[PDB]
RNA sequence: GUUUUCAUUAAUCAGGAACGUAAACUAUU
RNA sequence: GAUUAAUAGGGACAGUCG
């Protein structure tokens, strides 16, 4: 692919290898994937969040199964926020980064609200039908999006 | 037009309201002390800075 | 109804553009200030209403918030950033003696009751609290993930170190200054223009809101409103409790001032004028007898509450006749003839 | 049909400022409209606006402005012409602003005299 | 002066909360001669009685 | 260049269509002659 | 007549139409 | 294709008009639908998806139902 | 209404083309 | 190598409506 491993790339790749056997009885995108890419940069203070980059048809190949895959990737690996994303190299690319960030939940609207001077704040709203299990992940979403792109956005459920 | 069309807000009964008014306020029918005590206003505002209350009174 | 003559006067020549902020001095009795839309502020003395006492071309944009310190000095917000002046000095100084730009676009001010502390509501979703003479940037208290602007801010004058704020999330938020964090946040249905507290009851607050409505809330139980004053036509721009804590003024976005009792739920009086263009800021004097109205015509007007009650020293058989009439209307005010004549007002 | 979506937006702003409303729903959005409202917000005639997406713009207005307008043929203007154009478009030289699509962007005539650049007259407010 | 209009108070509370006589009823309402469906219900009641 | 309070009163009594002329009149650099009479009628004020 | 209306061209709604002579008339006045 | 359905509607209208021959509302709708056909056909010519010498008057209708 | 497609195809009318006894009181709101 | 899918278009289908 692109990589020769770091300290944790081989660990996450060994997790993807170990999910084949000695477990379920579920594998569809597990065998056609290799070492891909990963990053470990902090979210908040004290906690970190692991992101893994994915080839661009394997994003829908991963949209096939992401329930309980990310649960076991959270539990069995390091007890931190696991997060998959496509790898890419403008505004359509950042839109793609947002809509592949929020994986169960479809974003609805973007409100780019200016202030009484030249400053402006973007705020993307989410879907109301899934609210309970995402709100503790929202600051991780915002911080990973800032760390990858540079644009401060804040995530909020509509009320 | 001198009858009242409905009960006033705090009152719950016709006997209560029509028996609660019952006594003229004026100085012809009541004494001077009674007239003063019955037409004292509820809030008595004197002149000056009415500053918000510093410490609890009770 | 014959001697109801509420308009008393107008402070000076007024401003050029409309009066978008004004603030009294809560320690003195005749010190007013008003900042207009072309960014000029004026300090008025209520004893000599012929001309202003001190004016300065303060900012560039409109003056959004304005307040008096507890010593003698006054503060003013803008989108420029907040500034501090000494309007009472033996030479007049136009230049400020302190200025603050960091902390986003500020919207309103509120000064502490006793100390030299004040809180400025900014547009970054935070309020920030300065103590004069030993703090430079202040401490920024915010709801943890908050983006929408905090429109108004108000120190509770009775219970010190409790700060209320409204925000364009149609929400009210509280703040405890003793442990520097927000406390509780409730979302209402429509946006609230202004929060204010009761100066005799420490826990009651009133929000003037774009629902044409005044909501009297209890700060301990935000479940339901203690009272809902509904009388307006356009949105309510400003609300202010009387310093006796039993009445309210609201200047609305149409051309009306509405005077309210605290338990009423409907208008005691309505004040209007063809020359008054809109109403933005209404506040009592510390007499709790006269109210002041900063309009969009550039005028600060001085009305009176209790429109038919003249001031000054009365003889005993004069004030006894007035108190006798008020008690008699308290009794027989609900009969039909008396009711229609006491409710008729020309709108 | 008025292809001038800026003129449809400014017609909606004038209708709200006449009717005394406190916000609008500018239904077709653009970028020149956003720059126009950015200048109006710099000079304080409009409170706060947001672009939401289906998009449209929600424009909180203070109740301070009198009239918005677009100059439909968009005539080119130099600085020595800009002084006469300002004093022929505005009721007073100290009230209101003329909007310019310059090589430095979209700005008011005072910022154009600051940055020493001329351009086309696109609109005005006062 | 100040006593209750009892009819008006009963109407206010209504708008807030919202075999020996039924023969002379028909004797009084056979003379109109409006048919008036309450009288149809009264005729069915008299037939049952 | 002076403006009586009757003149300012009639300019204010005309509606918010005349707000620009009102601000032009309310320019600060001009003398304001306060009037002591009742009706605020500018013609009779100016003539008296 | 309205006071606020500018003196160069006709105004329809929010659209102000300037004829080609009027923008030439201002350029003549400048020179 | 939009043009295919439009010329199908045109042949249907002209066949009904040939059978009946007396009414005028079908003739007016035929004029509307032939103007619509020519406008969409001109846009597809200036794109170039179909031959620029391809024309429909009635013989293309006949040779596309045949 | 749809869990439907090409993505400027469009707006306006110079020229032209199809249909054909009466009158008499009057961006929103 | 092919954008928003327009709060402007034209078409298709279904139950219909006059
Ligand atoms: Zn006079």
């Amino acid at each position: 692919s692109r990589q020769n491993p770091s300290d944790l790339e081989r660990a996450i790749a060994g997790a993807l290898y170990d999910l084949e056997t000695n477990t379920a009885d579920l594998k569809a995108a597990l065998r056609p994937l290799q070492f891909v890419s990963a990053r470990e940069i902090e979210v908040g203070h004290g906690k970190k969040a692991i992101v893994i980059f994915v080839p661009v048809p394997a994003l829908q190949g991963f949209h096939r199964v992401q329930q309980r895959l990310t649960r076991e990737l959270e539990k069995k690996f390091s007890d931190r926020h696991v997060l998959i994303l496509a790898a890419r190299r403008l505004t359509a690319v950042h839109d793609a980064i947002l809509t592949d960030l929020v994986y169960p939940v479809e974003i609805v609207g973007k409100r780019l609200r200016t202030k009484e001077d030249g400053s402006k704040v973007l705020k993307v709203i989410l879907d109301e039908k899934e609210r309970g299990g995402v709100d503790y992940r929202l600051d991780t979403y915002s911080e990973v999006y800032r760390r990858l792109t540079g644009r401060n956005v804040t995530f909020e459920f509509p009320q | 037009k001198y009858l009242a069309t409905g009960l006033p807000h705090p009152f719950e009964s016709q006997q209560q309201y029509e028996r609660s008014l019952r006594l003229p306020v004026g100085p012809e029918w009541m004494t001077k002390e009674t007239f003063q005590d019955a037409t004292k206003p509820r809030v008595i505002i004197k002149q000056g800075i009415i500053a918000p209350m510093s410490k609890p009174m009770y | 109804r014959m001697f109801a003559k509420p308009f008393l006067g107008q402070l000076g020549n007024g401003h050029v553009q409309g009066v978008y902020s004004m603030c009294k001095d809560k320690n003195s009795l005749n010190c007013i200030a008003s900042g207009s839309g072309d960014g000029v502020v004026k300090v008025w003395d209520l004893t000599t209403r012929d001309e202003e006492t001190w004016r300065v071309a303060a900012h560039n944009n409109i003056v959004k918030g304005l307040t008096f310190t507890n010593d003698k000095k006054l503060l003013s917000c803008a989108t420029d950033g907040i500034k501090l002046w000494d309007p009472y000095a033996s030479p007049s100084n136009t230049t400020p003696i302190a200025t603050w730009q960091e902390g986003g676009p500020y919207t309103s001010l509120s000064f502490h009751r006793s100390a030299n502390t004040f809180a400025a509501s900014s547009g970054q979703g935070c309020i920030r609290i300065w103590d004069l003479e030993h703090s430079t940037a202040g401490q920024a208290i915010q709801w943890p993930s908050f983006v929408d602007t905090i429109t108004d801010v108000c120190f509770n004058q009775v219970e010190t170190s409790v700060i209320g704020s409204v925000a364009t999330d149609r929400s009210i938020i509280l703040f405890d200054l003793r442990t520097n964090m927000p406390v509780i946040k409730t979302v209402l249905h429509f946006a609230c223009n202004r929060i204010v507290f009761n100066p005799m009851e420490a826990m009651n607050l009133a929000v003037a809101s774009e629902d044409h409505n005044i909501y009297i809330f209890d700060a301990r139980n935000f479940d339901k409103a203690l009272n809902i004053q509904k009388g307006h036509v356009a949105a309510v721009m400003d609300v202010e409790f009387s310093p006796t804590g039993e009445e309210l003024v609201s200047g609305s976005y149409d051309r009306t001032i509405r005077l309210w009792r605290r338990d009423a739920g409907h208008s005691r009086d309505v004040y209007h004028t063809k020359r008054m263009q809109r109403v933005f800021r209404t506040m009592w004097t510390m007499d709790s007898k006269y109210i002041l109205t900063g309009s969009d015509d550039g005028n600060v007007r001085l009305w009176r509450a209790n429109a038919s009650e003249r001031s000054g020293v009365k003889a005993t058989r004069q004030r006894q006749a007035l108190e006798y009439n008020n008690a008699l209307l308290d009794r027989y005010g609900h009969l039909p003839e008396i009711r229609r004549i006491r409710r008729h007002r020309h709108l | 049909v008025r292809t001038s979506v800026l003129h449809d937006a400014l017609n909606s702003i004038n209708n709200a400022e006449k009717m005394g409303k406190r916000q609008v729903m500018i239904r077709p959005s653009s970028k020149v409209i956003v720059k126009f409202l950015q200048v109006m917000q710099r000079h304080g005639y409009i409170g706060e606006f947001e672009e939401v997406d289906n998009g449209k713009i929600v424009v909180q207005l203070n109740g301070r402005l009198n009239k918005c307008g677009v100059i439909s043929p968009r005539y080119n203007v130099r600085l020595a012409e800009l002084e006469k154009w300002v004093t022929k478009l505005l009721p007073a030289r100290q009230f209101g602003y003329v909007i310019l699509t310059t090589s430095a962007g979209i700005m008011d005539h005072e910022e154009a005299r600051r940055k020493h650049v001329a351009g086309k007259i696109i609109g005005f407010f006062y | 002066i100040g006593n209750l209009d009892l009819r008006s108070e009963k109407q206010r509370q209504a708008e807030r909360d919202l075999n020996t006589a039924l023969k002379k009823y028909l004797r009084k309402q056979r003379k109109k001669n409006i048919i008036d469906e309450k009288r149809l219900k009264a005729e069915e009641l008299y037939r049952q009685m | 260049i002076i403006i009586t309070s009757c003149v300012m009163a009639e300019l204010e009594k005309l509606g918010p269509r005349y707000r620009v002329a009102l601000m032009i009149a309310r320019d600060e650099r001009w003398q304001r002659l306060t009037c002591d009479h009742k009706g605020t009628y500018a013609d009779d004020c100016i003539v008296d | 007549r309205p006071v606020d209306l500018p003196a160069v061209g006709r105004m329809r709604g929010a659209e102000l139409r300037i004829s080609a002579k009027e923008a030439a008339a201002i350029a003549r006045e400048v020179r | 294709e939009d043009l295919y359905f439009l010329i199908k509607k045109a042949v249907a209208v002209r066949k009904h008009l040939e059978r009946n021959r007396k009414d005028k509302d079908s003739k007016f709708r035929l004029i509307l639908i032939e103007s619509r056909i020519h406008r969409l056909a001109r846009y597809y010519k200036t794109v170039g998806v179909l031959p620029p010498t391809w024309k429909y008057e009635s013989s293309t209708a006949s040779t596309l139902v045949a």
